RNA sequence: UAGCGGCGAGCGAACGGGGAGCAGCCCAGAGCCUGAAUCAGUGUGUGUGUUAGUGGAAGCGUCUGGAAAGGCGCGCGAUACAGGGUGACAGCCCCGUACACAAAAAUGCACAUGCUGUGAGCUCGAUGAGUAGGGCGGGACACGUGGUAUCCUGUCUGAAUAUGGGGGGACCAUCCUCCAAGGCUAAAUACUCCUGACUGACCGAUAGUGAACCAGUACCGUGAGGGAAAGGCGAAAAGAACCCCGGCGAGGGGAGUGAAAAAGAACCUGAAACCGUGUACGUACAAGCAGUGGGAGCACGCUUAGGCGUGUGACUGCGUACCUUUUGUAUAAUGGGUCAGCGACUUAUAUUCUGUAGCAAGGUUAACCGAAUAGGGGAGCCGAAGGGAAACCGAGUCUUAACU
């Protein structure tokens, strides 16, 4: 019965703005 | 009266709550409306503070200029020399009659009521209508 | 700790007999000649507030 | 002096959901989405309650109307024949009698006829 | 007026102000609610969020992400908390003039008169620790919920007076409104009434 | 408050007053008597305190109950009814408790007195130079050089020597008052990692410290550092022999244990979300915030005589979610997966109103002492008289030569 967990707080990104 | 006190006809009134309750009237942001330094926080709106313009105190030019001579010239009224008991009355006799304090140096004896008592103004500055009750009345002037 | 007064603005404002405050008035330094002498005598006397400032100068005096 | 808040929630909520069943899926189940509801709810219920004097106001005036129709008169006709025959104004509900009796109703037809003749 | 006595039942009439005061609920209605405040321990638990052991590590590194938009986990509003308006010592003592203090203890006096549960009493000091004595005491003369209220000085009555909760040390000079309204008999002796007249009023 | 102040924001005393608490002394030198006070440190003891602890009181009957400490009935102890524990809420069941005792030693504190060193007590001398001022530049004073003293002093000078010198806020004078540039000193007061004892309108397991549980742990980071979760069966382990299914399984069912096992170890009470199973009823030609009003049919309680209630709702009339922000949102504008818990106008002080109470031409004490909420303590603060910039005058007073 160990647990281990955390929290993600990383990128998704990866898209590029629309019409500067 | 552990259970029979209470205030009289609703004399401690009950505070608001507010932050709290929407059909109350006193819901979110209830008493200072929606917005600006109005709401918010930061101190609230400084004192002195009157817009992005100056003060109208500031528009004003000033003029004070304390004597601190004026600080220590007191106020004393003509019946309040009823208050200490004896004929022979003095400045640092009306110390302890707590109305001249220590750092009091002068005074003057204002007219309000009749005296009574027979009295001495030395040490005291006086008017010319508290004088002339203890010249209606018993008393005596030479300062 | 103890409120203070704005001590510059204590000193346009004077106490009196009532809770109002007396001041002196605008436009007296400088350039005075082309400002009139009739102009200046209405303005050199002291004269009580005018209300609707009452609770800016108590404010800036919460000790009268 | 930490106040936990009383079980005061839970038992306020309570009150809405069993006030609440009878709701097909999470309309019912759902503490937001039943109290968005129970709102709507009411307000219906509040809203109606004045329609039920509007939709029986239709009702009663279309089964007068067919009655009349049958007999002589029309709904317009008929009914100033209540008015002009007085102290029988009869209602617009109890205007209505014919359902189990056509003759009681049609009585106040033929008086009526007459009223307005 | 009528404090009663020992072997009779009279009045003393030692003061007329003081047991003909009459009778407000609202003055009375502060004092005693000072003497209840003023007996508070005003240091209270609790800590704020800059009395948090926590750090201000930031659990996002701003938009980018959108787990959160607080920056701190030193927020009150966090599993660890802090509470905004945390609890700490703070003051509960009010003022209460000296002539409402005396004011209440008048009236309240020049209450119980009228109810008539005042009973003057005299030696009812005792000999010996053994409050089997300051039993019967009480007990001869039908009395029970008593204050046994004193200026004079009998040690061995203080002491007996501790064991019973329906009774605690009570003082001429130690007087207060909350202990005369609960602990309903109300117990003096010929002295104690003489110089509750020059303590009060 | 005075005053300083891009006279902005703001900073903000002192003098004086009341208290708390109070002791003064050496050296810059010759004496005179020559440990003489006085401390200090060494003794050695007397007392008291602490660090071990000890003793320490008085109830039974009966009823309900798994069990009595509850109820009922009859008693008793109290310098002890503080608290905790013991099978439910116990003064008399136990541990304690007040109270009364108790130290081999080791030390805290007073005092006893030896020694050791210290230097006193009378005479007469002494009265702190590269310094104080001053020029230059800063800092500290409430005080930003500003009219700006004064104090600290990095730079450069540079004075007097008690018929003298310093200061009293530019500065001189006068007058008052004091002697720097050598040095030490108790107390009143501040603070709390830690120790003990107690107390709390402080918390009670998402709280309280992070942290009641092998927690600064596990984890996370190269590091510095960051940093959780996870409490409870029951009165008592009596922690379920034995039998059975199964894989000498797990797990479950029985069987007993137990007052309870929906008390069985993921164990208290066990909600809610969520997800099933059953039963009743409805629903597979009908469009849309899914509900609401009407309302047929059906099952139940028969409505137990009665056309009724409960549950359900075909059909049909209505009816575009909530919050927010807006000129305006059903909006294809915002936010919300849902639920539980938690989460945001307070608190401290001063101040001003309003109400209300107390005392009322007086009101009221602050800090503090204190048998510490009492009582004592009016220092003081505010009003009762204002006007003026002040000087000053006063029911008037400025303005002004002026009364108009």
């Amino acid at each position: 019965a160990a647990a281990a967990a955390a929290a993600a707080a990383a990128a998704a990104a990866a898209a590029a703005a629309a019409a500067a | 009266r552990l259970n029979t006190l209470s205030p009289a006809e609703g004399s401690k009134k009950a505070g608001k709550r507010l932050g709290r309750g929407i059909g109350s009237g006193l819901g979110k942001t209830g008493g200072r409306g929606h917005k600006g330094q109005k709401s918010r926080s930061g101190g609230g709106v400084r004192r002195g503070f009157e817009g992005g313009q100056m003060p109208l105190y500031r528009r004003l030019p000033k003029f004070g200029f304390t004597s601190r001579k004026a600080a220590i010239t007191a106020e004393i009224r003509l019946s309040d020399l009823a208050k200490v008991e004896g004929g022979v009355v003095d400045l640092n006799t009306l110390k302890a009659a707590n109305i001249i304090g220590i750092q009091i140096e002068f005074a003057k004896v204002i007219l309000a009521g009749e005296v009574t008592t027979p009295v001495t103004v030395r040490g005291l500055r006086v008017t010319k209508g508290a004088r002339a009750a203890i010249e209606a009345a018993g008393g005596k002037i030479e300062e | 700790p103890k409120i203070k007064t704005v001590r510059g603005a204590a000193k346009r404002f004077k106490k009196t007999g009532k809770g109002g405050f007396k001041h002196k008035h605008a436009n007296l330094r400088h350039i005075l000649t082309k400002k009139a002498t009739k102009r200046k005598r209405h303005l050199r006397p002291k004269a009580m507030v005018s209300k609707g400032d009452l609770g800016l100068v108590i404010a800036c005096l919460p000790y009268a | 002096a930490r106040v936990k808040r009383g079980v005061i929630a839970r038992a306020r909520h309570k009150k809405i959901l069993k006030q609440a069943k009878g709701y097909y899926g999470a309309r019912s189940r759902v503490y937001r989405v039943a109290f968005q509801a129970v709102i709507k709810a009411g307000q219906y219920a509040y809203r109606d309650r004045r329609q039920r004097k509007r939709q029986f106001r239709q009702l009663w005036i279309a089964r007068i109307n067919a009655a009349a129709r049958q007999n002589g008169i029309s709904y317009s006709k008929f009914i100033n024949g209540l008015k002009k025959a007085s102290v029988e104004i009869d209602r617009k509900i109890l205007a209505d009698i014919a359902v189990f009796d056509k003759v009681a109703f049609t009585a106040l037809v033929e008086k009526a006829k007459a009223a307005l003749a | 007026m009528e404090l009663v006595l020992k072997d009779a039942q009279s009045a003393l009439t030692v003061s007329e102000t003081t047991f003909g005061r009459d009778f407000n609920e609202a003055l009375v209605h502060q004092v005693v609610v000072a003497y209840a405040a003023g007996a508070r321990q005003g240091t209270r638990a609790q800590k704020t969020r800059a009395e948090v052991t926590g750090s201000g590590k930031k659990p996002w590194r701003q938009k980018g992400t959108g787990r959160a938009r607080s920056g701190s986990i030193k927020s009150p509003i966090w599993r660890s908390g802090g509470v905004t308006f945390a609890a700490r010592p703070q003051d509960h003592s009010q003022k209460v003039n000296k002539k409402m203090y005396r004011g209440a203890l008048k009236s309240i006096l020049s209450e119980l008169v009228r109810q008539d549960r005042l009973i003057v009493v005299e030696k009812f000091s005792v000999e010996a620790p053994k409050t089997k004595l300051l039993a019967q005491k009480l007990k001869d003369m039908a009395l029970e919920d008593v204050l046994i209220i004193t200026g004079e000085l009998d040690e061995n009555l203080f002491l007996a007076a501790r064991n019973l909760h329906k009774v605690d040390v009570r003082d001429a000079t130690g007087i207060d409104p909350v202990s005369l309204i609960a602990f309903d008999k109300v117990v003096m002796t010929a002295d104690a009434v003489k110089q509750v007249e020059e303590m009060l009023a």
